């Protein structure tokens, strides 16, 4: 069982930082082809994933074609555009080409930072929101506070004020409000981008069907099939019908849920377990696929057109390692760092 | 296009090879390849976990060993039938030169435990067809005595 | 000189030592010298070594000390691995199938450095290819034994419950801390096998047969904290490994927390911090005492009150993951996150 | 006064000031 036995300084050094790995982020190029992933120690791997998924496939095609180091702190977000690939890392944005990434350069494009109430942290960046129908890029964090910055000029445009503690996760859905943003103070607020206001306001642990004490009120994930939601976290995965602030169905599982996002027609959940979650939306655990992970922290739909081939699942979370799913009962295989 | 799991296809067609010639699950490398493979597969068929009324809503007569498919093929039960009884009578034709390793008994019998289990968790009448498997497979060993 | 002038039996006549041994002995800055025996096997073509560390004192042995000087197993593992166990060439490897541990144990250990000492080159002696490799192996002997004195010096101070910190390392750490050290227990092998958190390190490929394996018990009130402890033998150039379980409320492991893990990122990963001056065998200590540091701030910084908090750390949980903050700042003396 | 006294900051201005301000969890000077 114990095949590669390091026997050296350097080689049981990278041993135990590949046994002290946590993977943060997941992208995905504008083509299907290539992978991103962001890590623990501020570094960026890059996974051809047409590559991995080809009949010709050896052991080392489950490799980073190319890693960079990036960010001196962690990299916990990142997102894509048409050509870029934005990431969040220490407390500022840095933008790298999808074309020179892959060379040798591996120059940034610009490297922005939003201004702060100038306390002596530098906070981070939890969650990235790339908005359409206007270049725009949505900052949350360790500041309390969404910033707003455009695309093309690194100007910061809106402020907004709503939360006590820090933001997990953002969401969108493309109406009126068309804004969510879910945090570590338990509550779902509603930013109308063109009021800069909060509109609507969902404490998740008021509610005694979800409250579980137990594990706190922080919420970790949001999702928006634009009249619905799905809150998690800390109190439970509750199925929320918005402008009524109802909730609906909740989901019976034990372990915080880090993770959700809306299938075709399931729920998709990853959490402190080991296993991916495929819920109905009618409320029954329709399955649960085990993952290599101990915990998993991120889920990735690849569906991208002009690369149908690349249509898989990809979950990371707390190992040095990246799920790949084919289907959708087992694991087809995993990609090292 | 479709993405394909070719390992899976690769290691479970290697299994049906090692099927087609029994005589090979004797050697040291093609026996460890068929431990690797085998229970591969055995854990594929475990984690899948079907839980099939679908069935109340031309004749194909030997296996489709098509790369395209591969997946239409592990929703159903009757393949999983197949493959598991095609195991199931392997296993009894190894236990009737041509010696065996202690370990490998252990892990026969083990394997052995598990397959009727799968079987049993086939949804139609996973229990009765168990059953019949096991009588049928005591009277080969009768008939194979004869002979 | 008289000697030299010149089916059991035929295993005695070919592990036939030659009657002349070479005897070589170094005196280090402890008051304490290496005695080095080198016996030669003219069927083998190989030559071997028996050691001795003695010291100019008593050396009253603590009980988990052990294996440390104990001459089966000192020079094991000078370079990364030669494992002192299987013979270098192959053709000797085929002479013998044509016909060991115990004789390893009676007659010596046939390493590779000694060979190269000697100057045999398996893929006829040479002084060239000796040249080199003597003054390394003699700086990496003297840096062995110094080791090996100075882990059992701390090993005599750790079995009364009492971490040895110097005066040098105290800016590494905070002024009052609360949880002790209350066990420390050498383990065997299979011993750390059956241990249900430490599967990762065995399945890494750490877990090796030469290494030296570790129990420390760290508590406070109603918190105890099992930290399985890995030395391979080439310490103070390669770091030991820690496994941890908090028996505190449940079973708080690696596997089912993140802060467990954080704690041992701490400590693993970031070992370079603790490492102080060029003879830096203070290194067990330093990551005994920083590991205490660590539950001190997983018992006090932890949300709803049996531990109250007295850390200066401003923010509490910042990250997806929800961390705790376990770097320490010494000219501010405050815990801010990694 | 008793426990800053020497046998973020314990000392500032000309007249060498304590820190008195609280912040509520921390002490600032005013």
């Amino acid at each position: 069982v114990p095949l590669a036995v390091p026997l050296g300084q350097t080689e049981v050094f990278q041993a135990l930082q590949r046994l002290h790995m946590t993977i943060f982020s997941q992208s995905v190029s504008p083509c299907g082809k290539f992978l991103a992933a962001g890590n623990n120690y501020g570094q960026i791997a890059i996974f051809s994933l047409s590559s991995a998924l080809s009949s010709e496939a050896k052991e080392e095609s489950k490799k980073p074609v190319v890693t960079f180091q990036a960010h001196d702190g962690p990299v916990y977000s990142m997102v894509s555009t048409d050509r870029h690939l934005l990431s969040a890392g220490d407390g500022e944005v840095k933008a790298w080409l999808w074309a020179e990434m892959l060379k040798k350069g591996c120059k940034e494009l610009w490297r922005r930072q939003p201004p702060y109430r100038t306390s002596l942290e530098v906070p981070e960046i939890n969650a990235l929101l790339l908005v359409p129908k206007e270049n725009s890029l949505i900052l949350a964090g360790g500041d309390c506070q969404l910033h707003t910055m455009d695309l093309e000029t690194g100007t910061f445009t809106r402020v907004l004020r709503g939360h006590t503690d820090y933001i997990h996760c953002l969401a969108l859905r493309e109406r009126s409000p068309e804004v969510l943003s879910g945090g570590e103070d338990g509550a779902v607020r509603l930013w109308d981008l063109r009021t800069a206001k909060e509109v609507q306001t969902i404490e998740v642990y008021k509610h005694e069907e979800c409250s579980r004490p137990h594990n706190g009120r922080w919420i970790g994930c949001l999702a928006t099939d634009s009249d619905w939601m799905v809150c998690g976290g800390g109190p439970a995965l509750t199925l929320w019908h918005l402008r009524s602030s109802t909730p609906t169905t909740i989901f019976p599982i034990r372990a915080p849920q880090k993770h959700v996002t809306f299938y075709q027609d399931l729920i998709l959940s990853a959490g402190q377990g080991r296993c991916v979650n495929q819920w109905q939306l009618s409320g029954e655990l329709k399955a649960q696929v085990p993952g290599s992970s101990p915990g998993l922290l991120s889920l990735s739909l690849n569906q991208q057109p002009a690369a149908p081939e690349c249509k898989v699942l990809t979950a990371a979370g707390n190992s040095c390692r990246v799920d790949v799913f084919t289907n959708l009962g087992y694991r087809a295989f995993s990609l090292s760092f | 296009s479709i993405p394909i799991d070719y390992n899976l296809y690769r290691k479970f067609w290697s299994l049906q090879d090692y099927f087609r010639n029994p005589v090979q699950c004797y050697e040291k490398i093609s026996w460890k390849t068929f431990l690797k493979y085998s229970e591969e597969v055995l854990a594929v068929f475990k984690s899948y976990k079907l839980d099939d009324k679908m069935e109340e809503l031309v004749y194909f007569a030997k296996f489709l060993t098509s790369e395209k498919l591969m997946d239409l093929q592990l929703s159903d039960s009757n393949f999983r039938r197949h493959i598991l009884l095609q195991y199931l009578i392997l296993f009894q034709y190894l236990k009737g030169n041509y010696v065996l390793t202690d370990e490998q008994s252990l892990w026969i019998e083990d394997t052995t435990k598990s397959v009727y289990q799968l079987l049993s968790e086939n949804p139609p009448d996973g229990e009765r067809f168990s059953k019949m498997v096991e009588h049928i497979l005591n009277t080969e060993e009768n008939w194979n005595s004869w002979k | 000189v008289d000697e030299a002038k010149a089916l059991d039996d035929k295993r005695k006549e070919m592990l036939k030592r030659h009657p002349l041994s070479v005897m070589l002995d170094l005196k280090c800055k402890d008051d304490s010298v290496l005695h080095l025996t080198f016996y030669y096997l003219m069927n083998l073509n190989i030559m071997t070594v028996k050691a001795k560390v003695t010291t100019a004192m008593e050396l009253i042995t603590p009980i988990s000390a052990g294996d440390l000087l104990s001459p089966d197993s000192v020079l094991s593992c000078l370079y990364p691995g030669d494992h002192g166990k299987k013979t270098p060439n192959p053709a000797n490897q085929y002479q013998f199938d044509k016909v060991l541990s115990d004789y390893v144990l009676e007659l010596g250990h046939p390493y590779l450095w000694v060979q190269k000492l000697g100057g045999l080159h398996f893929p006829i002696a040479d002084h060239s290819l000796s040249a080199s490799h003597m003054e390394t192996t003699m700086k990496l002997l003297k840096t062995r034994v110094q080791s090996r004195l100075a882990l059992h010096k701390q090993f005599a101070s750790l079995e009364h419950g009492i971490v040895p910190v110097t005066s040098d390392c105290q800016y590494l750490f905070p002024a009052k801390v609360v949880s002790r050290l209350v066990k420390w227990v050498t383990i065997a092998h299979e011993d750390y096998m059956e241990l249900h958190f430490t599967k990762d390190i065995v399945d890494a490929g750490l877990a090796g047969d030469t290494n030296l394996y570790y129990m420390a018990l760290i508590e406070r009130g109603t918190a105890k904290l099992q930290a399985a402890v890995v030395l391979n033998p080439g310490y103070s150039s390669i770091p030991p490994i820690f496994q941890l379980c908090l028996n505190w409320k449940g079973e708080k492991t690696n596997s089912n927390d993140d802060n467990i893990r954080a704690m041992e990122g701490e400590v693993n990963v970031c070992y370079k911090e603790l490492c102080g001056p060029w003879p830096s065998h203070q290194l067990l200590t330093n990551q005994l005492q920083r590991l205490c540091v660590l539950l001190d701030v997983y018992l006090e910084t932890e949300s709803h009150k049996e531990f109250p908090q007295e850390k200066m750390c401003l923010r509490l949980f910042r990250g997806p993951s929800r961390m705790k903050p376990f770097k320490y700042n010494h000219p501010q003396g405050f815990f801010s996150h990694r």
